[PDB]
């Protein structure tokens, strides 16, 4: 309309779409670099996960207190520059070793095939730290200042951000796959480096624009281990604490669709009912869970939006539970009807808690409580990897669901204790 | 429910003094405690939220401190625009509860009341009732006790005591009790006395009148 | 400039209904939660409940869940509280307050307060007054006084000498008795005008137009 296309609400969807696309192409590239190395997805993939999770679990509160105490534009631009420079610097190494593979040049401990993995993981970890800083600042700060005082416009911005994430999580791997199989997987990596280089400048510009277009953003209000407990007791002294923990418990889940494609995904061929539809259906219930949020939130409010988005997830995971017992092939039918029909309650619950954290957390503590929620989210994602490794046998799976459904039911009791304490012990 | 408690109803202070008002929860609120100040006949205004943050635009001499269960508002170098009521609200959980409040008051030296008894009036005497007033004026500390001794018989029933507010010119106080007896009650008795047991002097200031006079 | 203006000064026979209004100006009632708070005479603040104007969800303090109904109208930008089956205990000042989240750190803006009086009486005042001086030795300050009693339901302004008074004019706060009221006011100055050319008390109850004067004669 040329009137909506220049709003600061749209130059934010755009600057977010570009960042998410860059991050996701680069994740699929690094996921195909882990095939020029140990072909297994258990040891080395889970160790990549452990490294990124540990890094953010440690530095979440320091990153948060850096987001607060400094500025709004310098923070966004520093984090943007850092992530895109680290992405091109990892893509260059990825290429310069994706060509010269299996050439041990020196015999000492700095040899190639392992210093390459160490360097890729360190630079990927810096990329992830920077992108977490950008997530904190942009979403939890600029969506709340841009959305003004409007509890139904902020709901729409949250659901919109999530829908962009959900469609990019599909379309970015397919684009980079057609590039990496069209010509070759070396020009692919060089291309993702170039893409990230140009979109760095584009997003630099878009952020500067959104800053000029809403003047409410220019208005601001053992030190490392000091500000690690000055952020983990604050996050505990908050009245909203019990919801941000009930959310963190939904991350220690093996039934998360991305991980079930690793183990217990055999006997089904690609493009028939797996990555063409079963990867494309979980992107439908991810849009169909963000449209239930904005709807339920009007009819029944933001605390009973989390209470129906909880007995929805729990009730569809009673399908993944009757599966492993099969009481009166079938079993793989249900387990995937559960993992997919329970993303309606998981993406609707993720959005209430995101919006409770947004309007109930003071502006001064807005980055600290939002770093310590990230750290809480990985601390439970870490204990997710610690459980897939040392328990990787096919026989030992019938239990990685029951102790992955129990952290769901235990994260929806820490919300039912939040609800019953906020709006009517006997009123619901 | 969390029951916020403020031990002191009154605090006697002086200008330029540091006064610390204390508030005590009944459960672990965390840092969920805000501090309001209200002056007589007004609406409560914010001072300090989340137990330490100073709301934007309140002077820099209001400080707030504490965590967990025991909290403190602190006025450094108190001025004369601070004599008010202060109370702590908790927003840790619903229903919200407020502290019952703590009234500041400028502190004077000490004084004893000028007790003055006044016998029933003629027009009231024909009105089926006779009320005897005593007017203790310009007192020291707020608290005081009267003595309704008709025929040296302390009558605890039918009394009404009303105390002023600290005068802005002398920081003193005043009070007035009135025994409300019947027209047949003031007749059947003979003596009428009022005494003020203030802290100023152990010898009570007793004033009395005679129905013979 | 954000304001909340309230309807004022209602007087209600007990057992009836009443509805108290709170009109917002400078913000949208809909972006906030609206809270009602009660302050009894010489008592602490008490919380009645909130209403979410968007969907009309109300939460009450369990001791108000019977006889409090908070409603709101966004079109008029105004919130309402209905008190039902009124009693003597209901008399208090009601405040309307504005909070942002379910756990907003504060009530930044407050209503002016609405005094609600629940009683079943209405009459004029009886001004009876006299100075006392007998059997005394040396006069203190002749300490004259006044007693307005049995006022039906109004705020009297008994002032002596008609602005000829001095700082020696102490007005004792009024108090209820048999559903009527009672007050008093004392003066003590200029021990020469006692017995000699003196001043008088003038008390005027507006709700009854009882503007009566009474010059206090000696014993
Ligand atoms: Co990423
Ligand atoms: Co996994």
């Amino acid at each position: 309309l040329a009137n909506y296309l220049t709003s600061a609400k749209f130059l934010l969807y755009l600057g977010h779409s570009l960042s998410t696309w860059g991050d996701r192409m680069w994740h699929f590239a690094v996921s195909v670099f882990l095939v020029e190395l140990y072909g297994n997805s258990l040891l080395l993939t889970a160790v990549y996960g452990l490294v990124v999770a540990g890094s953010v679990l440690v530095l979440g509160a320091i990153i948060g207190d850096w987001v607060d105490k400094n500025a709004r534009l310098k923070v966004a631009q520093t984090s943007l520059v850092i992530q895109n420079v680290s992405v091109i610097l990892c893509g260059i190494i990825l290429m310069m070793v994706f060509l010269h593979k299996d050439e041990l040049l020196t015999m000492y401990h700095g040899w190639v095939l392992t210093s390459c993995y160490i360097l890729i993981i360190t630079i990927a970890n810096i990329a992830n730290l920077a992108s977490t800083a950008t997530a904190i600042t942009i979403q939890r700060d600029w969506i709340v200042v841009v959305a003004g005082e409007d509890r139904s416009k902020l709901a729409n911005m949250n659901a919109t951000v999530r829908r962009i994430d959900q469609l990019t999580n599909i379309l970015a791997p397919m684009a980079v796959g057609q590039i990496m199989t069209y010509g070759s997987p070396v020009i692919g990596c060089g291309f993702i480096s170039g893409w990230n280089l140009v979109s760095m400048c584009v997003e630099y510009f878009l952020l500067w624009k959104v800053y000029q277009k809403t003047p409410a953003l220019a208005v601001k209000a053992a030190e490392p281990f000091r500000t690690f407990r000055d952020g983990w007791v604050s996050y505990y002294n908050q009245p909203i604490f019990l919801a941000g923990m009930g959310l963190a418990f939904l991350y220690m889940t093996v039934l998360g669709f991305d991980c079930i494609t690793t183990g217990y995904a055999y006997t089904q061929g690609l493009s028939g009912s797996v990555l063409s539809i079963l990867m494309g259906a979980s992107a439908i219930t991810g849009i169909m869970g963000t449209v239930a949020f904005t709807w339920l939130r009007r009819k029944c409010g933001l605390v009973r939006t989390g209470l129906i988005s909880g007995w929805a997830q729990i009730s569809c995971l009673i399908l993944c539970v009757i599966s492993v017992f099969m009481p009166g092939i079938i079993s793989v039918s249900l387990l995937f009807a559960g993992v997919i029909a329970a993303r309606i309650g998981l993406w609707s619950f993720d959005l209430t808690v995101t919006q409770l954290l947004q309007e109930n957390v003071i502006e001064s503590e807005r980055g600290i409580i939002n770093g310590v929620q990230n750290s809480m989210n990985y601390l439970l994602d870490l204990l997710h990897f610690i459980m897939v490794i040392l328990a990787p046998n096919p026989e030992a799976f019938g239990l990685l669901v029951l102790i992955s459904v129990s952290f769901v039911v235990m994260g929806h009791i820490m919300y039912f204790r939040f609800a019953q304490k906020t709006l009517g012990n006997q009123l619901f | 429910d969390i029951v916020m408690t403020q031990s002191q109803k009154f605090m006697s202070t002086s200008v330029g003094d540091r006064v610390s008002i204390t508030c005590k929860a009944s459960q672990n609120v965390g840092t969920a405690v805000a501090w309001y100040q209200k002056k007589p006949g007004q609406s409560p205004k914010l001072l300090i939220y989340s137990a330490s943050n100073r709301y934007s635009g309140v002077p820099d001499r209001f400080t707030g401190s504490g965590s967990g269960t025991d909290f403190t508002l602190t006025i450094s170098n108190m001025q004369s625009e601070d004599l008010a009521d202060y109370f702590c609200q908790q927003y840790g959980s619903y229903p919200l509860t407020f502290g019952s409040g703590t009234k500041l008051e400028i502190k004077e030296a000490e004084a004893a009341p000028t007790v003055s008894i006044f016998p029933p009036s003629s027009e009231q005497l024909t009105s089926g009732g006779a009320s005897v007033v005593c007017f203790l004026n310009n007192f020291y500390p707020k608290d005081i006790n009267v003595k309704w001794k008709i025929d040296g018989s302390e009558r605890q029933n039918g009394v009404l005591n009303s105390w002023t507010d600290q005068d802005s010119k002398d920081s003193t106080y005043s009070m007035s009790s009135t025994l409300t007896l019947t027209k047949d009650e003031y007749e059947r008795h003979n003596s009428y006395t009022c005494e003020a047991t203030h802290k100023t002097s152990t010898s009570p200031i007793v004033k009395s009148f005679n129905r013979n006079e | 400039e954000v304001q909340l203006q309230q309807s004022g000064a209602e007087l209600v026979r007990p057992g009836a209904l009443v509805k108290l209004s709170c009109k917002a100006s400078g913000f949208n009632i809909k972006d906030y939660y609206m809270h009602w708070v009660k302050e009894r005479p010489e008592q602490g603040l008490e919380w009645i409940g909130w209403i979410d104007p968007e969907n009309g969800n109300t939460i009450y303090d369990p001791k108000f869940q019977g006889k409090a109904s908070i409603t709101a109208d966004t079109s008029s930008n105004t919130a309402y509280l209905q008190l039902s089956s009124l009693t003597s205990e209901d008399t208090a000042v009601y405040y309307c307050a504005r909070k942002r989240g379910y756990y907003g750190p504060y009530f930044d803006y407050w209503g002016q307060g609405t005094t609600l009086t629940v009683s079943s009486k209405t009459t004029a005042p009886s001004v009876y007054p006299l100075a006392p001086v007998c059997g005394d030795t040396t006069g203190s300050s002749v300490t004259l006084g006044c007693l307005v009693k049995g006022y039906f339901p109004e705020p009297v302004t008994l002032t002596w000498n008609s602005g000829s008074l001095s700082s020696g004019v102490h007005t004792f706060p009024a108090v209820l008795q048999s559903g009527l009221y009672t007050l008093s006011s004392s003066v003590t100055v200029t021990s020469s005008t006692w017995p000699s050319q003196s001043i008088t008390c003038n008390v005027a109850h507006p709700a009854s137009s009882t503007k009566v004067d009474k010059k206090i004669e000696p014993a």
